[PDB]
RNA sequence: AUAAGAAUAUGAUGUUGGUUCAGAUUAAGCGCUAAAUAAGGACAUGACACAUGCGAAUCAUACGUUUAUUAUUGAUAAGAUAAUAAAUAUGUGGUGUAAACGUGAGUAAUUUUAUUAGGAAUUAAUGAACUAUAGAAUAAGCUAAAUACUUAAUAUAUAAAAAGGAUAUAUAAUAUAUUUAUCUAUAGUCAAGCCAAUAAUGGUUUAGGUAGUAGGUUUAUUAAGAGUUAAACCUAGCCAACGAUCCAUAAUCGAUAAUGAAAGUUAGAACGAUCACGUUGACUCUGAAAUAUAGUCAAUAUCUAUAAGAUACAGCAGUGAGGAAUAUUGGACAAUGAUCGAAAGAUUGAUCCAGUUACUUAUUAGGAU
RNA sequence: GAGCGUUAAUCAUAAUGGUUUAAAGGAUCCGUAGAAUGAAUUAUAUAUUAUAAUUUAGAGUUAAUAAAAUUAAUUAAAGAAUU
RNA sequence: GGAUUAAAACUAGAGUAGCGAAACGGAUUCGAUACCCGUGUAGUUCUAGUAGUAAACUAUGAAUACAAUUAUUUAUAUAUAUAUAUAUAAAUAAUAAAUGAAAAUGAAAGUAUUCCACCUGAAGAGUACGUUAGCAAUAAUGAAACUCAAAACAAUAGACGG
RNA sequence: ACAUAUUAUUAUCUUAUUAUUUAUAUAAUAUUUUUUAAUAAAUUUAUUAAUUUAUAUUUAUUUAUAUCAGAAAU
């Protein structure tokens, strides 16, 4: 019998799906917005580069 | 992994779900150049409370218990100290059976003793009345007791020698026997060994299959074993 | 891998044995002496007391407030409205000060340090503040007004939100567009809590210690285990001559410094890592995290405004004191950073430089005849 | 040598030691712990260790045979001499 | 940790011839709190205890493996043409080798292994203080400061010796 | 001996503050609630001040426990 409130088993290692983790941590802009101003296109050539690092 | 140690239940049966347990692990003193034994006691987690003083353990970190536990009792390896329990127990039973078998025949033996000092009858008087009715034909209701006494219902001179017979000579007998089946064995397998011929037809008439192909220790012990079983069996 | 001895006993000899010397070094002081330049350091002592000036501000594009001009209105000029250009940070608001800097008092470890390819309770509806993506941003009240605060609405058992401002254009205050902010969700990044194993000074002429003490069960509390805290009920344990308990002393450590052939020994100033503290003690609030250099009360000291007041230089410079002994009441935000701001920019004793001082290192300090 | 000296300090400079007679064998033995040390063969293992089986050279047990009359404790006696 | 532990000493009860701290006397001597003599108490003895100290010495902890000889005893065994002879151990003595400052050790003080105790200049000091134990005397444990460059052992050659 | 300073401890004494926990109010505020005046508007309704009613949030006093600190003892 192991200690009553502990766990028998060791907990379960978390696998990485890298597929995964780029969907939800970079994931694309849903929709070609329109970024007509100059700082909507600043910022999607920013989020363009960051995402492609 | 979990950290487990190995180590010997020291102490049991004082805390609730808490034995301690010696664990000795392997380090190196540098002062003295020489790998070193250290040993620590842990208190431990039994949830079962199925482990003994004596036994050897496995012991698995666990999260904190108490105070002072964070181990518990992951596997029994060797339950020496269970068995030392069960084998008390069964010790107080066997020899109370033992000595009570033993008290009985000691006072049997007592009143038998005690009766035979009750009866004046001695064998060499008895012995002297066998030989002198023997030789004289008087038969008095003395014999007839002593046909109950002694349960020799004839009386004969080879009556008088079946009493009085001693251990010894038994002893005697059986030890000439034991003389010679060593004797003979010794000399039956010395003498086929001498005679390889006659050692290879030895082995092939006892049963054996192309005796000749075996080597010398490989075969010696079959003559050994056959010379052993044409004197101890047919005798 | 790199390992040297010497002087001193004795009448003389051999040996034992201590003492001292030859080497290197310093957070050095002192005596005598002293040229320039470059670089590295500088209160180890009283966590003693401190005159004076500085070290934390910033935003006017959150809300208010104040001018001037022009136009319209006001049949006489007090006011109102809009545009434009300024002013206001002694009014309400936002962000910033849990960092950095300084110091080493406390701390010998239920707490601190170091280490491990350690662990679970198998750690919160925590984001602190940037990144990627998606969606949302509603109604009242209170204040003079608001991006203040309060109460509601709707948004992943379901719970739990918000905020507008600036600039254009079109409308009749509204709508779009741009720009900068607000809120929520998911992941990333940064970053937290808890536990184990092992190591960490001297004294036993400190030998017995312990009574929440050791263990079990349950509730409360927490994101979370556990006599961690609080409550209840049980068992009689737990530590200790491989040194318990107690006392004294001390911030710890390194791919740092010193030394040695090396194992080691020493230091812990300088460089870096970690911890603790910001006159002393406890407590509370906010918060993911604070017994916070905050707040509350008390203690000690000082001060002026005499108030249930303010201050506490272990921030920089500086002064008195103590001591053998350790420097300028300097310059600059040019560089690297940090805070605020949409930006323009503002601030920065962080920092960068210089000053003082042979404290250390290095170069030079005239060659041929 | 722009230092030199001196004081205060740190490291190095002999245990690749000793205890009859020079500092140092505990009065003696018994025996507990020892994180002290310790036989043989073979087979495994994760290996100078562990486990299992097996062995008798250390250490013991019981007899047999021979030998010896001491050392403890207790009780019972003797002797020369002395006053 | 435990047990045992000379002599002296102590606590009780017996004993007390001889011996004999002390004490009191006699001598010796310049003096004689001595050496010698006398009277001689405690003690020396026994029983029941306390205490755990000695130059308690081989000034040498215990165990195991091993190394060259001789002599002399002892023990066991063997043999005989019966009284010796031959073997294997122990003890003791003198040695080789080896070790050692040497004197010497000699089966260890040699060659090795294992475990325990103990030492780290002299003096202060086995003292002070504390603690523990004891009826007590005491026993165990056991420092530091100050001062010094000493201090010690074996051996050598002398000098000296009632 | 002892006179001092420092620290620690407590079956003791006093105790700021705070946390937690009691009891109380003709306590305050908001809402609800029962009525009652005054006032106002319109021609019942609203507002204000009271009373009744519960509810939540506070406040004052109060009970108990713990607590900085000081006192006494050691
Ligand atoms: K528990
Ligand atoms: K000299
Ligand atoms: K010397
Ligand atoms: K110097
Ligand atoms: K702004
Ligand atoms: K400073
Ligand atoms: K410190
Ligand atoms: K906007
Ligand atoms: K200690
Ligand atoms: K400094
Ligand atoms: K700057
Ligand atoms: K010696
Ligand atoms: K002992
Ligand atoms: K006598
Ligand atoms: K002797
Ligand atoms: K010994
Ligand atoms: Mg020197
Ligand atoms: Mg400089
Ligand atoms: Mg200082
Ligand atoms: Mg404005
Ligand atoms: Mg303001
Ligand atoms: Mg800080
Ligand atoms: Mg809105
Ligand atoms: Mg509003
Ligand atoms: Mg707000
Ligand atoms: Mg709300
Ligand atoms: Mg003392
Ligand atoms: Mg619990
Ligand atoms: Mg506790
Ligand atoms: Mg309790
Ligand atoms: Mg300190
Ligand atoms: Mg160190
Ligand atoms: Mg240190
Ligand atoms: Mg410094
Ligand atoms: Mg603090
Ligand atoms: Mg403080
Ligand atoms: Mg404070
Ligand atoms: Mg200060
Ligand atoms: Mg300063
Ligand atoms: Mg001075
Ligand atoms: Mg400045
Ligand atoms: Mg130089
Ligand atoms: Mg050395
Ligand atoms: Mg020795
Ligand atoms: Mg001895
Ligand atoms: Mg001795
Ligand atoms: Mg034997
Ligand atoms: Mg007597
Ligand atoms: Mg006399
Ligand atoms: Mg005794
Ligand atoms: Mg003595
Ligand atoms: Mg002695
Ligand atoms: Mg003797
Ligand atoms: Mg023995
Ligand atoms: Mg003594
Ligand atoms: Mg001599
Ligand atoms: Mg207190």
């Amino acid at each position: 019998k192991h200690p009553k409130g502990s766990h028998r088993l060791s907990p379960k290692v978390n696998f990485i799906d890298v597929d995964n983790l780029i969907a939800k941590t970079v994931a694309e802009p849903q929709s070609i917005k329109s970024s007509n101003g100059s700082a909507q296109k600043v910022r999607l050539q920013k989020a363009e580069l960051r995402r492609k690092f | 992994a979990r950290q487990n140690f190995l180590g010997l239940v020291v102490s049991q049966g004082k805390m609730q779900k808490t034995v301690k347990v010696r664990v000795e692990t392997k380090v190196f003193n540098k002062k003295i150049n020489k790998e070193l034994f250290h040993r620590r006691d842990y208190l431990v987690h039994d949830e079962g409370e199925i482990s003994r003083e004596g036994d050897l353990v496995r012991i698995e970190a666990t999260r904190p218990l108490s105070k002072r536990k964070f181990f518990a009792i992951a596997e029994i390896i060797r339950n020496k100290g269970q068995q030392f329990a069960l084998y008390e127990s069964e010790a107080q039973l066997s020899v109370a059976k033992e000595e009570a078998q033993k008290a009985k025949e000691f006072l049997d033996k007592r009143s038998v003793r005690e009766n035979k000092l009750n009866e004046k009858t001695t064998l060499l008087r008895d012995i002297r009345t066998i030989q002198d009715a023997l030789s004289s034909g008087s038969t008095p209701k003395e014999l007839l007791e002593i046909k109950q006494r002694y349960g020799i219902q004839d009386f004969s001179q080879e009556t008088v020698r079946q009493l009085l017979q001693l251990d010894i000579s038994g002893l005697e007998v059986n030890l000439e026997k034991q003389r010679s089946l060593i004797d003979r064995i010794q000399t039956r397998l010395s003498e086929l060994l001498s005679n390889d011929l006659k050692c290879d037809q030895f082995l092939k008439d006892h049963g054996v299959e192309d005796p000749l192909t075996l080597k010398k220790n490989i075969k010696k012990n079959l003559l050994r074993k056959h010379v052993m079983m044409d004197m101890q069996q047919p005798s």
